[PDB]
DNA sequence: AGCACCGCTTAAACGCACGTACGCGCTGTCCCCCGCGTTTTAACCGCCAAGGGGATTACTCCCTAGTCTCCAGGCACGTGTCAGATATATACATCCTGTGCAGT
DNA sequence: CTGCGCAGGATGTATATATCTGACACGTGCCTGGAGACTAGGGAGTAATCCCCTTGGCGGTTAAAACGCGGGGGACAGCGCGTACGTGCGTTTAAGCGGTGCTA
């Protein structure tokens, strides 16, 4: 049966990133992890600030404040321009 | 473009992201740049960390990132480190340090 | 013949086992231990041998992190070995019981 | 057919490589015993919560998933095997 | 003036089922307030879980349950799914 | 009500609510409520009960915060439970190390 | 403003700690550690606040933040 | 007369784990707190209630700390707390590095 | 695919012998904290005063859930080859060897 | 006639090779989850009023902070004893391998 994964999009980036560069099996399983773990954080993170809000919907405004809480520093700066870039972006286009 | 992805010239498939977050239980509702957000937010990290392992599989003189080179990529990482600070990768295996009373003198 | 001097093998299989990566408990005996603590809570459980090898994963981390924080303790006490009573001040310490 | 003892598959040598790796030099007698004690603690915990899985997934059969949830549960997240 | 609600009352039945002739501060009432919203949540979330982890879409009185097993210490536990199997039964009695 | 109906004190309804809003699932069943509002119920009465005690023995009517931070962390079972909270006016139980004692 | 965290309210604090007998270094190496404390946790609630968009820490910004960090508290709207 | 160095200090340790009131007077504590928050965002008002949070949170958390701490002075043979300790202590913790 | 069961192979584990260098127990010194009396600050309480901001309310419209039909993104499936693991010989480093050469 | 330092061996690691193998990475084709287009409905945003909570400033006693003084005991450093734990070798045990069969 299907099972879904992000072994596309993370081969993908890394082709982006190391071009003459290919991931082992067990290390595409533990990014696949990775990519998993950080969804929830942030997803979950997320859904406690509409609910500390009383509010019925998670908007990119959550899933950015949810961003300033869960990661450190440069990391957070960065995902966050990173972010409300591609939301720019997406509104246009 | 079709691909929701294109639109925010992403990697990573703001669809998937969608419906994931509402077969999850987060809220009634989703906002539409939530997903996006989200989406690239996922893809910063996953090449912010790729890029380290890349290079650690450089100099062990190799062409396949292995978890090790996961491993040594996160925990050279004072940041990346910390965010995944409570967390274990399989065949990681522990960055080489070893205490100064310990050595000859 | 030949004889090392106390503590040159030592720092010598430290570096050894820092450079890899590979399992330090052997395979067997582990699960054995895995589905003895595991009847004993349910009869009649089977595993798939990922789960155990999860498990192991798991459990080699722990110990790991653990002898680095006894380490410490050691270290501590102006001692170079480490002792149960080490150990115990990790886990007073990691709030562990 | 019964078990028994098994904690003392944890050989001496191994409670060994595991505190190398962890930067020990110097090991007390009294060491290995208590690591076992410690091991003993952190299985029992960790497959108490995968079983409790197991049982409510109404299964005979513990998957790697069970055991990846209950470490995620006890603050130990592994990556590497489904999740 | 706004209308905020608690477990307050509640706890003071409880108080009187336990201790008839004793009484609480509000310091402390606000203490067991605190406790029932976090207990709530930790277990509500455990059971969440459950339910996504099995691909199910109900949080019943038996996610509750193992839900209450993960989150409890050994004795707290037992005695917490007694009471939970039994005012269920109980309920499932009158209708 | 269903308080009533399950012989419980605590809220049966308000429960069922919170349950179905706080986002934890499409569906919510009908004995959750109980089965979790009688956890609640129980729990309640585990600390309720313990703290009394304390305030008797500290011989007070009226339960303040110690009171409970005492029952708490004297109960090996509900200090693990409460492991990670800290209890406003809680104060600490009693401990000097040995070695700090006079000889 | 830190030094007005006073060398006898680091010494009460210990007190209640156990403590017997305290050198010297502690009350600054205290603050530094203090200071790290409220701020990880002030950073937390604000970030609550500017998205609640108020100009007015709650207490609700404060306990959830100290729940983020692990060091939930009782007593201020659980 | 003079009591013997070490002897109020037992006596002032039964005195503030029999008490529950705080120990930090108020306001240095609250003018803390202001000026930590300042730096991270301007024209802030804080509740009083939000300030007690904080407060309690604080000292509940040194108060553990130095338990932590002092029991590693003893690990180390000592019956004075130092730097070094609370290192070790918050380093195992894993709250510094 | 999990358990069971078997045997060819051998790497690992066990058990003992030896001595080295570390755990710890003792001492001995020097000073860094505790106790305590008096001198100096600002915590606290009680009292009133003013406006910021948060709380509540009624209104409209943008945005998102829900629904259907339409099709390629993404998956499993199959497959062929090269990165990497494995085996074996060889050169390079050092920890400890046993000697001479230095100084009394 | 003796102590320290130098040389030299053997041990392990490092590395070079060739070698053999199976896993990743690719191409093909089949389907399910996302895209597209539309509606209807309620959330949230915005603006309009309110009053509650926060800040602020002021002055009285009153405890708490401060500061210093003096000497005691605890930290720490040095030393020496006694022994436990590292190392090595020969003996012993069972892990790991892959190969076959059975049904949960």
């Amino acid at each position: 049966t299907r099972k879904e994964s992000y072994a596309i999009y993370v081969y993908k980036v890394l082709k982006q990133v190391h071009p003459d560069t290919g991931i082992s099996s067990k290390a595409m399983s533990i990014m696949n992890s990775f990519v998993n773990d950080v969804f929830e954080r942030i997803a979950g993170e997320a859904s406690r600030l509409a609910h500390y809000n009383k509010r019925s919907t998670i908007t990119s405004r959550e899933i950015q404040t949810a961003v300033r809480l869960l990661l450190p520093g440069e990391l957070a700066k960065h995902a966050v321009s990173e972010g409300t870039k591609a939301v720019t972006k997406y509104t246009s286009a | 473009a079709k691909t929701r992805s294109s639109r925010a010239g992403l990697q990573f498939p703001v669809g998937r992201v969608h419906r994931l977050l509402r077969k999850g239980n987060y809220a009634e509702r989703v906002g539409a740049g939530a997903p996006v957000y989200l989406a690239a937010v996922l893809e910063y990290l996953t090449a912010e960390i790729l890029e380290l392992a890349g290079n650690a599989a450089r100099d062990n003189k190799k062409t396949r990132i292995i978890p090790r080179h996961l491993q040594l990529a996160v925990r050279n990482d004072e940041e990346l480190n910390k965010l995944l600070g409570r967390v274990t990768i399989a065949q990681g295996g522990v960055l080489p340090n070893i205490q100064s009373v310990l050595l000859p003198k | 013949p030949h004889r090392y001097r106390p503590g040159t093998v030592a720092l010598r299989e430290i570096r050894r086992y820092q450079k890899s990566t590979e399992l330090l408990i052997r395979k067997l005996p582990f699960q054995r231990l895995v589905r003895e603590i595991a009847q004993d809570f349910k009869t009649d459980l089977r595993f798939q041998s990922s789960a155990v090898m999860a498990l192991q994963e798991a459990s080699e981390a722990y110990l790991v992190a653990l002898f680095e924080d006894t380490n410490l303790c050691a270290i501590h006490a102006k001692r170079v070995t480490i002792m149960p009573k080490d150990i115990q001040l990790a886990r007073r310490i990691r709030g562990e019981r | 057919k019964v078990l028994r003892d098994n904690i003392q598959g944890i050989t001496k040598p191994a409670i060994r490589r595991l505190a190398r790796r962890g930067g020990v030099k110097r090991i007390s007698g009294l060491i290995y015993e208590e690591t076992r004690g410690v091991l003993k603690v952190f299985l029992e915990n960790v497959i108490r919560d995968a079983v409790t899985y197991t049982e409510h997934a109404k299964r005979k059969t513990v998957t790697a998933m069970d055991v990846v949830y209950a470490l995620k549960r006890q603050g130990r997240t592994l990556y590497g095997f489904g999740g």
